[PDB]
RNA sequence: GCCACAGAG
């Protein structure tokens, strides 16, 4: 069997049992042709920072790879250092440099290149590894401002720095190769800073490209996890008003009372999240078991705006791929 | 008035010779910090910070049977931490 | 130009007839230790897939193969690696094909 | 002292949700529980990123040493 | 307030039983080379072992 | 032969600082000790310390 | 100790370490000397070392031992309906020893359905990895909680609950691993049997492979306390109002 | 010279609002209850006597 | 009568049956009646009149 | 060079060898050296 | 132990604590109010200015570095803002004039041969008081002052160097005239600190705990909707110190923040369990607050139900970056001849009477002669062997 | 340098 049985107080048969040596059959050997003809891909929704989509028939391993893949080791351009030019705001200037760094920037990862670290200062930074956004907000008092305003919108010019004030400045072949893709914040109204007048800021934050092990502003997605299909058995018909009740004990839209028969049947196993909540009553006990599919998982791939979720997924893929081709180039040393 | 410090004074309590200076007393080579826990390690092992390391010297003399290893110790130096920090000849 | 400094065999933990093996991977982590720990003990041959990090301090990964007398482990490694590849290969064209379709 | 970018948890951008929800509360005269849902934010552990904030930005800045107070 | 107390007898304790030894005749003696036992309580052996 | 072996080891080797051993035995009981109320048998008019 | 060099800037120790210092990791600072002579370090590591001193000298009891979260992950892998298939059972194996010993697998407890080794084998082979490992121990004790059997006439090892461990060869025949076997303070634990019997050098890797062990596994097999485990039933809110 | 308490009857923050809070660069949110003897802001504790 | 009813995979139940923490009177104290507070002793002296 | 700030009437003004430390527009005495014109690098973490 | 260490958590001041100089002065970056609140916090005033973070528990034994009280961090979680916080001192001096008509000058700048400041005046500025803004390493200046010898007069350099294991930001420099008018002279540096291995963490029920290991959060445990923890927190602490009350300020927390309102945990009160068990069971999540989690590390289902839910922790003034310390060898006192004491002096560690006790129960003849006389004060001397002096 | 309190385990 290959459903997760849920339990009123433990999980249990969470481990994948489809290899040799688990019994005397020796089955489940590893045939592609039999992976390739058992494994599906259903998308339910494919948005521009969301996608949500079914890998079914593959193992926990492999799935759990590409959400770790996702989440730290596809790269993703946000902005690394901060030259700073009269910072005269309240905030300081770490806390300043730290939230321009986690603005998620709209740049294709693929049209940079890595930044060698070795490299001195005067030559690590050129026009193909670097992006470099300039920041100029000065505040200054409204001279006709209305006498019973108190919204600092108002009273001031500029009293607000936010992140769509984040200028692209192009240099050398970056003026051709970024002309039809200007970089900008992929969230514009990102809240950077607070003035009041006197205060200026003005700086120019270089932006490389790295993974998301290293800092968690490189990784490409807000959110990427899966989840196993909820699975609901009634084994016993529940009748009349028990039934309502047995209703409750789950999401709106996950069962529903039949209107000829009277009797509960599940509608939609997708929207049930697992509270296990009809376990709780003695009255459903031998009546209904809760289960979660061990090798059909829903991943929801929410983009930080960068680039598009399966261009995040591919990748994914792509590099665990890359990872097990260079294990089987290298020469193993004794 | 304070009373001062006199001969006896300097001889008795926590703070005198016997008890702060003679049955016990400071020593160097010594470090103190704050502990975590790490299951990795063996029970008969201590995990040291590199910074703690690299102030913490043992003087290991040089025979026939480590003289390339202090060599390259000298040659690392005091700021990558496989070094030494200091060298004392034998005739000086 | 090859990397040599990748993948090695601990020689003190492997066995005469190379039938169980220990190889040390520098810079990877659970993401390709389990799923190359699931696509080994898929192979017929194989009794003994394991992997493991030693410190989270440092960036690498101990993997031990033992097979019965049929195959070395380091086969086993290679068939598991190629074999990985090509569960690669089947979700991306599945994924990629499904993408056009919609 | 200021709302952050990211949530702490997941790293959903939250930084650009403050001056929607405080708008949401005013004008709209929304429920301070359904603010939050109609800005996208889900997972609880969004929520309690601008539920929880403190908005001490504007206590300090009464007292701007650039400008008679 | 336990510890205040405690530490004065675990001092007075060791500096009253310091001095004992196990000789190389089985006679657990003083620093003077005076018997306090003649076996170590009474059969010679180590409690830890 | 282990009987033996296992008699023959447990001898308090010489040298052995055994008053220091038994003055921190003695005094670290001490301070793992809470102060609690007794009394001698079972009679509640004694609370014997 | 033996000294590691690691980047954190905080002196780290095993945890079964701790309960000599009586340290918690709560803010406690230690102190560290470095013996700058040969004399002074051969005689610090062969008097003082922690192989040499796993037993307390005020009664000879251990007190370097299972301490809290091996003990409870221990005793989960060693529960009575613990079963493992050859892939779980050869990755804690691999979990115990940094995918460097060599495991000799036992045939399986259960044969016919499926292949599952008990827990209890896994722990035989923490004791006893392969056969070139000369640990054999054997030993009888009785667990914290034990329940005695229904009969007068049976046997120790026929009680309930697991009351009684017995170690045979190397092969745990029965019971649980708790503070009594694994802990500290009972002259029946294993590690006790192993420094007596093969040396502290034996005991020193059995805790180690024990505290790699339990390192990994509950985390990826999970424990959590709730309020639901501490909410009394709906009747103990009647029978303790009556009493 | 007397010493005076802070948000006493003889202070300058006594029954002030917020707006003078903030002229007088002084926390609106401050106890008070303090003496500031040669820059360092002193408490005199409560003392318990029979 | 509390703790003869707790289920199996009650994780203080757990705790208290290996020794790794607590006890059952922990348990009992959680989930049942609390008990006799004890000071010096004795019951809760007379601070007032 | 302009490189000082009265903490009071925050008006930015400049002191010479021979003047004394305090405002000019007011009786202030506490001054406040004002940022710095050189570059500061900052790492964005 | 809470109201000891509720006075040592980092937060918020005042509203003017940017407008003062403190000689010691811990900020948080990012406070939150609790998400369980009390009566008595409104009526103080201390939601205002609140001292912790709402972090995501999840209540399990992850791994072996969580052991006797200590808590797993998430990497990502701290790269996002979690625990930064920063240390703000103050460095004082006075211009004093002397009886002789003379007195303390600051200004002076040595140049080098091409026309830049020297490495010690790398951020020292024109008029001698280092620049607000830059950053001050080990070694640098920051007051250039200098004090007249004969107290033309010839003045020697007595300046005020930084030096600490970590650089640090002048944040504000300031002068005034003191009522005997004395030139006082107040350099207010900066430092930003994140958490790291040994930083102390409290969670508002005693409970303290330092960090024993921060990972990615790849590695963590998430539940369906990819909620990832900040905090790992060991079930063992709860049995012996009974903290039922946390697991209320976690289900209370869950409710609240899912219903989108604080809740109360008021003493003798508060909101009851019944009504956030309702709150939770309408949303969609278990009555008792215990959720479902995959592990992060294989993937597959965890074998128990997490307790799951937000925790206020409050981040604890005490700091592995102030506490480490190292000698070797050093300065030594000029009665004794012994290392000094105190970590503010390079100091050594003290081998008292108790230590000294236990090295001589091990019967460590040699040990015990290297660490109290070879190491701290051996000294060769002549003695008379006739009248014995 | 001497006192004085304040904390940490
Ligand atoms: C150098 C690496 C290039 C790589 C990142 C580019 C080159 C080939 C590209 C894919 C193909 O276009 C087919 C698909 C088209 C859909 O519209 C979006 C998804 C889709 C899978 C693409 C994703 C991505 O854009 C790829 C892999
Ligand atoms: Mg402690
Ligand atoms: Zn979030
Ligand atoms: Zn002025
Ligand atoms: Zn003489």
């Amino acid at each position: 069997s290959n459903i997760v049985g849920i339990e009123y107080n433990r999980v249990t048969n969470t481990t994948s049992t489809d290899f040799p040596g688990f019994s005397k059959d020796a089955e489940n050997e590893w045939n592609v042709e039999k992976f390739k003809k058992d494994f599906e891909v259903n998308i339910s929704s494919l948005d521009a920072r969301e996608a949500n989509f079914d890998l079914i028939n593959i193992d926990t391993s492999i799935a759990n790879a590409f959400r770790r893949i996702m989440i730290s080791e596809v790269p993703s351009v946000a902005a690394e250092y901060v030259y700073f030019f009269n910072n005269t705001s309240v905030i300081q200037d770490e806390v300043l440099a730290h939230r321009i760094g986690l603005v998620p920037l709209k740049v294709d990862p693929d049209m940079l290149t890595w930044v060698d670290s070795n490299l001195p200062d005067d030559e690590k930074f050129t026009d193909e590894n670097t992006i470099v956004l300039s920041l100029n907000v000065k505040c200054t008092r409204n001279p006709d401002a209305p006498k019973g305003s108190t919204d600092p919108k108002e009273l001031y010019n500029n009293a607000h720095v936010y992140a769509r004030d984040l200028k692209f400045e192009p240099q050398g072949r970056q003026s051709t190769t970024f002309a039809d893709c200007p970089v900008v914040p992929a969230d514009p109204d990102i809240l950077l800073a607070k003035l009041r007048p006197g205060q200026e800021i003005s700086l120019k934050a270089h932006c490389i490209l790295g993974i998301g092990g290293d800092h968690a502003k490189f990784s490409p997605v807000s959110t990427a996890s899966y989840r196993l299909l909820p699975q609901i058995n009634i084994l016993q018909p529940i009748k009349g008003e028990s039934a309502r009740r047995f209703q409750k004990c789950f999401p709106p839209g996950v069962i529903g009372i039949d209107e000829g028969s009277d009797e509960a049947y599940v509608k939609d196993a997708r929207k049930d999240t697992v509270s296990r909540e009809v376990l709780r009553y003695e009255e459903f006990a031998d009546k209904v078991k809760l289960g979660r599919v061990r090798n059909h998982f829903i991943f929801n791939v929410e983009s930080a705006g960068a680039m598009t979720p399966e261009e995040i997924f591919f990748k994914s893929v792509r590099i665990l791929k890359n990872k097990a081709e260079y294990l089987k180039n290298c020469p193993i040393t004794q | 008035v304070k009373p001062i410090r006199g001969f006896c004074q300097r001889l008795k309590g926590k703070q005198g010779r016997f008890r702060g200076n003679l049955s016990g007393k400071r020593v160097d080579f010594s470090g103190r910090t704050v502990i975590s826990p790490d299951p990795n390690l063996s029970i008969d092992e201590v995990a040291v910070p590199d910074r703690v390391a690299k102030v913490l010297t043992y003087p290991e003399k040089v025979t026939r049977y480590n003289r390339h290893k202090l060599q390259e110790l000298i040659v690392n130096g005091p700021n990558v931490h496989p070094g030494a920090n200091y060298l004392l000849k034998r005739n000086e | 130009e090859p990397d040599r400094e990748k993948i090695k065999l601990l020689t003190q933990a492997t066995s005469e007839d190379g039938t169980s093996a220990s190889f040390q991977i520098v810079e990877e982590d659970h993401t390709l230790g389990n799923a190359l720990r699931y696509v080994i003990m898929k192979n017929p041959d194989v009794e003994f897939c394991g992997y493991s990090i030693p410190h989270p301090s440092e960036n690498l990964l101990n993997i031990r193969i033992q097979t019965y007398g049929e195959t070395t482990a380091v086969d086993a490694l290679q068939k598991g690696l190629k074999d990985l590849m090509d569960l690669c290969d089947v979700v991306e064209s599945k994924f990629t094909e499904k993408i056009k379709s919609m | 002292m200021i709302v952050p970018v990211r949530c702490f948890s997941c790293g959903k951008v939250v930084g650009d949700k403050w001056e929607s929800y405080l708008n949401l509360l005013q004008e709209d005269e929304l429920d301070e529980g359904t603010a939050l849902s109609r800005l996208g934010l889900k997972r609880y552990c969004c929520r309690r990123m601008i539920l929880t904030h403190v908005d001490l930005i504007e206590k300090f800045l009464r007292y701007n040493p650039l400008e008679k107070r | 307030v336990k510890t205040a107390e405690t530490g004065y007898m675990s001092r007075r304790l060791m500096k009253s039983l310091e001095d004992l030894s196990c000789q190389y005749d089985n006679t657990v003696r003083t620093s003077a080379n005076g018997i306090v036992q003649f076996t170590y309580g009474g059969d010679g052996l180590d409690p830890l072992e | 032969e282990i009987a033996l072996f296992k008699y023959r080891k447990a001898r308090l080797e010489p040298g052995t600082a055994i008053g220091a051993i038994g003055a921190q035995s003695i005094g670290e009981p001490g301070t793992q000790m809470t102060l609690k109320t007794f009394h001698f048998a079972g009679v509640a008019s004694m609370n014997v310390t | 100790h033996y000294a590691k060099i690691r980047p954190w800037r905080t002196f780290r120790l095993n945890e079964c370490v701790c309960t000599p210092y009586n340290a918690d990791f709560d803010g406690d600072e230690m102190n560290l000397h470095v013996p700058q002579t040969e004399e002074a370090r051969a005689e610090a590591i062969n008097l003082m070392g922690v192989k040499n001193n796993l037993l307390t000298p005020k009664s000879g009891e251990p007190i370097i031992a299972a301490t809290q979260d091996f003990i409870t992950g221990s005793y989960l892998i060693s529960h009575k309906d613990s079963f493992y298939d050859r892939a779980t059972l050869t990755q804690l194996l691999s979990m115990m020893s940094d995918g460097i010993e060599h495991f000799d697998i036992p045939p399986p407890a259960i044969m016919k359905p499926y292949y599952l080794w008990t827990g209890k084998q896994v722990f035989s082979l923490l004791i006893k990895p392969n056969h070139n490992s000369p640990v054999v121990i054997n030993l009888d004790a009785k667990n914290k909680v034990f329940v005695p059997p229904k009969s007068k006439s049976l046997p120790n090892e026929m009680s309930q609950n697991d009351g009684f461990v017995i170690i045979r060869g190397s092969q745990i025949l029965s019971g649980v691993m708790d503070k009594s076997v694994l802990g500290d303070g009972k002259k029946h634990s294993v590690f006790y049997t192993i420094l007596r019997d093969y040396g502290p050098q034996e005991a020193a890797n059995a805790m180690n492979r024990m505290a790699k062990l339990c390192a990994r596994f509950l985390g990826n097999r999970g424990f959590s306390i709730g309020i639901n485990d501490v909410t009394p039933a709906d009747d103990l809110k009647q029978k303790k109002e009556e009493l | 010279r007397m010493p005076i308490m802070l948000r006493s009857n003889k202070c300058i923050l006594y029954d002030a609002d917020e707006s003078k809070m903030a002229k007088l660069n002084e926390c609106p949110l401050d106890p008070g209850g303090y003496f500031i003897v040669n820059g360092t802001e002193k408490v005199i504790l409560v003392q318990e006597q029979l | 009568v509390c703790i003869n009813e707790l289920d199996n995979w009650n994780a203080p139940l757990i705790m208290a049956t290996c020794g790794s923490k607590g006890s059952t009177l922990n348990v009992s104290q959680m989930v049942a009646v609390v008990g006799q507070q004890i000071i010096s002793g004795n019951r809760v002296p007379d601070g007032f009149q | 060079t302009l490189k000082y700030i009265c903490a009071e009437c925050s008006s930015k003004l400049s002191l010479s060898r021979t003047d004394a430390v305090r405002c000019k527009d007011c009786g202030h005495r506490i001054l406040l050296k004002a940022r710095t014109k050189r570059l500061v690098q900052f790492e964005a973490r | 132990y809470q109201c000891a260490m509720g006075k040592q958590a980092i937060g918020a001041i005042a509203y003017n604590q940017f407008k003062r100089i403190d000689t010691l002065l811990y900020l948080m970056t990012y406070p939150q109010q609790p998400m369980v609140k009390t009566k008595t916090i409104e009526l103080i005033d201390y939601d205002k200015l609140p001292a912790g973070q709402n972090a995501t528990v999840a209540v399990m034994s992850y791994s072996g570095y969580d052991i006797e009280d200590a808590l797993v961090l998430n990497k990502s979680s701290i790269d996002r803002g979690f625990g930064r916080c920063e240390t703000r001192r103050k460095t004082t001096t006075v211009l004093k004039r002397y009886a002789n008509h003379t007195q303390d000058i600051i200004g002076g700048m040595r140049v080098d041969e091409n026309g830049d400041p020297i490495w010690q005046h790398q951020s020292l500025g024109p008029d001698g008081l280092g620049e607000v803004g830059m950053k001050v390493q080990s070694g640098q200046i920051y007051i250039n002052k200098s004090v007249p010898t004969n107290s033309q007069t010839q003045y020697r350099e007595a300046p005020v160097i930084y030096r600490g294991p970590e650089p640090s930001h002048i944040d504000q420099v300031m002068m005034s005239v003191s009522d005997n008018d004395q030139a006082l002279i107040k350099v207010l540096l900066r430092q930003n600190r994140r958490p790291e291995l040994g930083d102390k963490f409290s969670s508002r029920h005693g409970q303290k705990g330092v960090c024993g290991i921060i990972v990615k959060q790849e590695d963590m445990p998430f539940n369906d909707q990819g909620i990832v923890p900040d905090i790992i927190m060991n079930p063992h602490g709860f049995p012996s110190r009974m903290t039922v009350g946390k697991m209320i300020e976690l289900i209370s927390g869950k409710a609240g923040v899912l219903n989108g309102t604080l809740e109360y945990g008021t003493c003798f009160g508060g909101s009851k369990l019944e009504d956030m068990s309702k709150i939770l069971v309408d949303q969609g999540f278990n009555y008792s607050g215990k959720d479902m989690l995959y592990s992060g590390i294989t993937g597959e289902c965890l074998q128990a139900y997490i307790f799951f839910g937000p925790i206020y922790y409050q981040k604890l003034k005490h700091m592995v970056l102030d506490k480490m310390h190292a000698r070797a060898r050093g300065p030594r006192a000029v009665l004794t001849r012994q290392p000094t004491e105190g970590r503010s002096r390079d100091g050594g560690l003290r081998l008292g009477e108790m230590e000294r006790d236990c090295v001589i129960a091990y019967g460590a003849s040699q040990l015990l002669l290297e660490r109290l006389m070879i190491s701290s004060d051996a000294f060769e001397v002549d003695v008379c062997d006739k009248c014995g002096l």
